[PDB]
């Protein structure tokens, strides 16, 4: 009656450059099942999140460089109430961090033109109660399940010069709203801490 | 309208986007609902450079604090199971202690954190003091709150920037009245150079 | 043509302070006062900075009525309403008079200046297609203008970087950026590749 479910936005995107968020968070309306995050420069929001138009004083020569290659970037599409798919429209690779992709430890490098599924709401939901049960592990541990991280161009992980995503010249952190909505529900059921 | 916006901080770092309150009664908690005009949920706000302490304290924010606009007065009710400290210059000056006074609000309690008429009257008599005296009233339109940990005298966290989880409130009504007076206070006397 | 013809971001030294402002009105002001809900006024006076020092706090008291930004036709002007000068660094403006693109123009109190011109930019965008992706990508800097309140920087001053000034803002011209985008989405890609390890 007074609200829920159905989120206004189906996700939020926060661009980064090393350990600093650059530009402001991009909110994608649920009415926009597919969003494109490219290195171009159209400021107008809508379906495109252009990283090429974000300024940063700290920015270096190494990053101006990498940013140059984001290109057509990727796309994030919402299929089932809370299921997210990725499609690398870039000439360069993309490094995704996904738990669903682990069930199937990451740096799941996505290849140009690839169209992969990166998140399963149900699997997420399940896995939450999974943590709430054993507790009956805090909100910052479990909110991770509702999050996706994705580095453009460079990579990290246990096999590159860069150990953590906070080292890539440019990346993004995606929060899936529905997954968080289910998480707000689960949280109310983990009796006092 | 928005009557107030709220900015969340973790130490001396600003975390998350500024929440704008459209509802006369809302809550700032540690949960994760993203689309609630009556719930500023801090749980869903990330911080890539977040420490264990911060992470640990976030867990005890629980139902957080409930802020609410009855008539021309603002109240803070501690829903969390841990206390919440409030530094309200408008609240302190009402019981006297050195504006910087942080006032603990134990679980299940609630305090009147701001009063309009009071402010308005403090704004009136300030016009007589001059520009500078009015410029500084912006502090009176701000209220700071820490969750779980306290600060100031009595705790060896002397500044808000020291606490792990706090939030600042800007009262738009008071700020708008202040703005109307300020655009009429003239200018500073004390000059300022372009090179120094 | 964009809802907001520009967005403005406030900074205090090398630190972003407050939220980004999106201009809807053809004429508006960035001042040091405290009105939080006016689509014509970006009020810096209410923005807080926990890490703010004396210099910044001292300069914010002199912003006053600030700068007035105008969008008349296909041009943008900046008027100094503040009882202290303002310094602008507009590549579009600077090139028009042939000054090292990093020239900072001083606008005294009461004065104003044409900081941007659309047709000029558009023409520069046209003859850039001929230089390659690189050349175009860098036309984003033409789409941004930086102003400092009260204290000047660059040549002529000791402060050589805008990040050295206590209070400054950065404008992004959406129209120009949008026109640029269209031509970027077609300029192909950079030839000199980029590893995944370097």
């Amino acid at each position: 009656i007074s609200n829920h479910p159905a989120p206004e936005y189906w996700c939020s995107i926060a661009y980064f450059e090393m350990d600093v968020q650059v530009g402001e968070t991009f909110k994608v309306p649920s009415s926009c099942p597919i969003v494109t995050v490219d290195g171009y420069v159209d400021p107008s929001g809508g379906d495109r999140f252009c990283l090429g138009q974000l300024s940063n004083v700290h920015r270096t020569e190494a990053i101006e460089r990498a940013r140059l290659h984001i290109g057509k970037g990727v796309q994030l599409e919402c299929k089932g109430e809370g299921d997210v798919w990725v499609r690398c429209l870039s000439d360069h690779a993309v490094f995704v961090q996904s738990y669903y992709l682990d069930r199937e430890d990451a740096v799941h490098k996505i290849y140009p033109s690839a169209y992969i599924k990166v998140f399963d709401l149900r699997q997420c939901h399940r896995q939450m109660q999974q943590q709430a049960a054993t507790a009956q592990i805090g909100v910052d541990d479990l909110r991770r399940l509702c999050i996706l991280r994705m580095s453009f161009v460079k990579g990290w992980g246990p096999d590159y010069p860069r150990q953590s995503i906070k080292e890539t010249p440019c990346w993004i952190e995606i929060h899936l709203h529905r997954a968080l909505q289910l998480l707000d529900e689960v949280l109310h059921t983990m009796p006092i801490a | 309208a928005f009557w107030c916006s709220i900015s969340y901080y973790e130490l001396n770092q600003r975390v998350g986007e500024t929440f704008h309150a459209s509802q006369p009664s809302m809550t700032v908690d540690g949960f994760t609902d993203p689309s609630n005009s009556e719930r500023f949920c801090l749980g869903l706000l990330s911080n890539v450079n977040r420490n264990a302490a911060v992470e640990l304290t976030r867990r005890h924010i629980g139902r957080g604090v409930r802020l609410y606009y009855i008539g021309g007065e603002v109240f803070a009710e501690c829903l969390s199971d841990s206390a919440i400290f409030v530094q309200s210059p408008n609240c302190n000056q009402r019981y006297g202690w050195h504006p910087a006074t942080v006032c603990k609000i134990p679980p299940g309690c609630n305090l009147k954190i701001f009063n309009n008429q009071e402010f308005a009257a403090l704004l009136a008599q300030s016009v007589n003091q001059g520009f500078e005296a009015v410029y500084q009233l912006t502090r009176m339109c701000t209220i700071r709150m820490s969750f779980v940990k306290g600060w100031g005298a009595e705790y060896r966290r002397q500044t808000v920037t020291s606490t792990p989880c706090w939030i600042e409130l800007h009262l738009n009504g008071p700020l708008q009245w202040l703005d109307k007076v300020l655009t009429q206070m003239g200018s500073p006397s004390i000059r300022c150079s372009s090179v120094s």
